[PDB]
RNA sequence: AAACUCCAGUUGACACAAAAUAGACUACGAAAGUGGCUUUAACAUAUCUGAACACACAAUAGCUAAGACCCAAACUGGGAUUAGAUACCCCACUAUGCUUAGCCCUAAACCUCAACAGUUAAAUCAACAAAACUGCUCGCCAGAACACUACGAGCCACAGCUUAAAACUCAAA
């Protein structure tokens, strides 16, 4: 009989879903990038429920955000004002 | 889990850390007494070995060190 | 011996051409601008070469007996200077005692080989002792006790004959 | 290895800018230090001030040197900038590129 | 491959011979490392 | 200390709205978990307790998100009878 | 109430101290532990098991020396309360928490689950904890208490640690 069916991998398989900064390369340089995850009024770094990045880059941006306030390149008590005005990645609002 | 047991070793490790505090002095002398007992049984015992080996005194240059005073 | 700084890195040594380009790329692909791996890499290659057979079988105890050997004066030389590193310590000693093993295993199974290990790393092989016991002073001094006073026994014995 | 020196300068002229520059570059070079390229930020205002041999500093000037050196030039190379009057801070990375970009496939 | 890259690309470095060239050079240039994420995942560049 | 001064934790007031400037900055320091920070900083915390706190408060948020998400998802049923006397 | 007024507020300069947020992550390490930045070394083993004592380690507290000293703080003073309060509350200040070089070797050192290999079929299965088991190895246990004790031995420890009994007693624990 022909109309068994055939052992197979799912082919209507969803690809697995991506974060915003998957394959792309964190650098502490970049700090604009890196200010888009930090809080505008403390410059506190935002936690993953927040910022929807996966574990691999939270961990990416929290020590390049590190490296970069301790070397000189990032405010470390606020958002710097120049990059007050980029796309809004995060999900938190303050009804300002 | 027991905490009898567990209060009963409290009990009996405060009572005996009362004790020792006690008697402090009276311990220390009798530990005292007791390591130069202990040193003089380990001399016996030297002297027994070269005895019976055939020397009537020790081999010539040794000094039975004191292992045992602090 | 460490090898020279000069030397190639294991993988740039066989591309065909590497001695018509400028110094500046010998450089680049020397041991000298790279970490110390790549030189415990290109040591295991040079014992390879001196040692064993066939020097493209790894999986060899003979193999294995250089590699861990190479490990081995890698955490010594760490440790001449790191005096306080007991996380590296126990690294060390526990990679002695797998060499250890291991070298047991080839002697009881191929002594030629055994020999030529030993010769070629100058591992000194030394057989275990038959009892673990604490030599306290007690038993220490009067164990020096007893071997002067058979000494002195043997002279007189000598004297008396 | 491959390494990258971020330099956060003192704001100066044109001139004492070039001069601090081709003798941090020759530093390196001295160090046994092959340069590859240098690269200019920009000068701008610090994040904060920095206070370097008993000065205070709001504004820099933002440099990137990329070389190959030794292991053993990295520690020297940093005392050399602990002493340089014209830098107000000297960092020496692990250049970015040469650490491996790892495939993700995604959230599981 | 490696190997040919580096060569092409050792053309490049900066020697004790360019050093004034290329420091002057590098006075008068701007490089930017800034760029922005989208929450669509996207790149905007400055 | 080292910082410039009148950027960070600070809000403008809109046409005189002193209070509603007052209560958005309550909120902004709420949200960013200063508060507290503040509050809990007064006295020391040893380290077993803060651990005992952080993992209670994750294993109490766990459960009731998954508590909600069961009643979310049982609530669909709450309608209507269809079938009223059999 | 004491205390300070060489007090207090703004600004600037300014640690041998400990390291918001990330972390709603659950990673590294044999365990103890490890959560600011950079760099250099660097995380044993291509059968498994294998030690109170051998070889290396081991939070906190503690002991020797030198050093640093913001804050905290056993002790020690003052203030207040109380029937008493030398505890709890307030103020000040030590050993100590830190660095270097040596010791000491203890914890609810606990996932209270010994290491490796295998199974999910059975009757699942005293109970609870944490689904029930199998093979193999090492360590340990044979009523309670006396007893984290005595004596002996070992130990850089000397009011210390490890090992660890017996006599009397009971019908329970
Ligand atoms: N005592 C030895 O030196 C020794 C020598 C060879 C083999 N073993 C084996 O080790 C096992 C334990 O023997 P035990 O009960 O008489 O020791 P034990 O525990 O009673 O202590 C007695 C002495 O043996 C040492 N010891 C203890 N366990 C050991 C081990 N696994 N290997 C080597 N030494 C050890 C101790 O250091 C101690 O000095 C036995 O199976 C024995 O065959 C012991
Ligand atoms: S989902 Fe792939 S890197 Fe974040
Ligand atoms: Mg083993
Ligand atoms: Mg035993
Ligand atoms: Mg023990
Ligand atoms: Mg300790
Ligand atoms: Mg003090
Ligand atoms: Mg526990
Ligand atoms: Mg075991
Ligand atoms: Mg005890
Ligand atoms: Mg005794
Ligand atoms: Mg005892």
């Amino acid at each position: 009989n022909e109309d068994l069916p055939i052992s197979m991998e799912n082919p209507y398989k969803e690809p697995l879903k991506k974060c915003i900064l998957c394959g792309k390369h964190v650098d502490y340089k970049n700090v604009q990038l890196l200010s888009q995850f930090v809080s505008p009024f403390t410059g506190c770094i935002y936690g993953r429920h927040i910022t929807g990045l996966c574990g691999k880059k939270q961990k990416e941006i929290t020590k390049a955000i590190k490296r970069a306030q301790i070397m000189g390149f990032m405010p470390v008590t606020y958002k710097d004002p120049a990059y007050l005005k980029d796309p809004k990645v995060c999900n938190i609002r303050y009804r300002e | 889990k027991n905490v009898l047991k567990i209060r009963r070793r409290k009990m009996n490790h405060h009572k005996y850390r009362k004790l020792v505090k006690k008697t402090r002095f009276l311990r220390r002398k009798v530990q005292e007494g007791r390591l130069r007992r202990k040193q003089i049984k380990f001399e016996k015992d030297l002297r027994r070995i070269w005895l019976k080996a055939g020397l009537k005194e020790a081999p010539e240059g040794w000094q039975t060190p004191k292992i045992y005073l602090r | 011996d460490d090898p020279p700084p000069s030397t190639l890195l294991k993988d740039y040594q066989n591309v065909p051409g590497i001695e018509k380009v400028d110094d500046v790329v010998k450089r680049l692909l020397s041991l000298e601008m790279a970490n110390k791996k790549e030189m415990l890499k290109i040591k295991q290659e040079q014992f390879m070469k001196k040692i064993v057979a066939n020097p493209e079988d790894t999986r060899s105890l003979e193999a294995r007996i250089i590699a861990l050997s190479v490990k081995i004066r890698s955490y010594e030389e760490h440790l001449e200077k790191h005096r306080k590193d007991k996380a590296h310590k126990r690294y060390l000693l526990m990679s002695i005692d797998q060499r250890k093993k291991m070298l047991k295993n080839l002697r009881n199974t191929n002594y030629d080989v055994f020999e030529k290990i030993c010769w070629g790393l100058g591992i000194e092989y030394t057989f275990p002792p038959l009892y673990y016991r604490r030599a306290h002073r007690r038993f220490v001094t009067k164990k020096a006790l007893c071997i002067r006073v058979f000494q002195e026994t043997q002279k007189l014995k000598k004297r008396r004959r | 290895p491959r390494y990258e020196l971020a330099l956060i300068l003192k704001a100066m002229q044109r001139p004492e800018t070039a001069a601090t520059l081709k003798r941090t570059i020759e530093a390196l070079m001295d160090r046994g230090a092959i340069v590859r390229d240098l690269e200019n930020l920009g000068e701008r205002a610090l994040p904060y001030r920095i206070s370097a041999h008993s000065q205070q500093h709001n504004r820099g000037g933002y440099f990137l040197v990329d070389f190959y050196a030794p292991t053993a030039a990295v520690e020297s190379m940093v005392e050399h900038l602990s002493r340089d009057i014209d830098v107000i801070r000297g960092n020496i990375v692990k250049h970015p590129l040469t650490q491996e970009l790892k495939e993700c496939e995604g959230i599981v | 491959r490696e190997v040919l890259q580096l060569q092409e690309e050792v053309k490049n470095f900066i020697t004790r011979e360019n050093l004034e060239a290329r420091v002057e050079a590098a006075l008068d240039s701007r490089k930017n490392y800034n760029w922005a994420i989208t929450r669509e995942g996207l790149v905007v560049r400055p | 200390a080292k910082h410039l001064k009148f950027i960070a934790r600070t809000v403008m007031v809109q046409e005189g709205n002193v209070e509603s400037a007052y209560r958005t900055l309550n909120r902004i320091l709420t949200m960013d978990g200063l508060i507290e920070d503040i509050k809990h900083r007064r006295y020391y915390e040893k380290p077993c307790r803060r651990r005992q706190r952080e993992s209670y408060e994750r294993c109490r948020r766990i459960y009731n998100m998954e508590m909600a998400r069961k009643i979310n998802f049982l609530m669909r049923k709450n309608r209507a009878d269809p079938w009223q006397g059999c």
